[PDB]
């Protein structure tokens, strides 16, 4: 009506959950692409 | 070892070399005349088979 309008809303777990130093403390993940340190980028080097 | 069911690699390298190295070597010397007996001299001349 003429003044009270609702909202729909999803979760941004993204911002919600992730912050700070979480995500470096998981093992035994296979990940895709990321970014990489500068002793890992010389490893992964040839490769890329 | 031979099927296909591999990962996807792309990073060869010559990783390390071993070689059998020639260090000394010998000679053969093959001609056509015995070298093992008499030659002669210049106006008498023998050519030993």
């Amino acid at each position: 009506n003429d003044k009270v309008c609702e909202l729909s809303l999803v979760p941004d777990v993204v911002m919600t959950y992730t912050q700070g130093n979480v995500l470096n403390t998981l093992n035994n993940v296979n990940v895709i692409r990321q970014h990489y340190t500068q002793t890992e980028y010389e490893q992964n080097l040839e490769q890329i | 070892r031979s099927n296909n069911d591999v990962l996807a690699t792309s990073t060869m390298r010559v990783h390390a070399i071993k070689s059998e190295l020639f260090t000394q070597l010998e000679y053969i010397l093959t001609i056509g005349a015995n070298l093992r007996k008499s030659f002669g001299t210049a106006e008498k001349p023998k050519f030993p088979s």
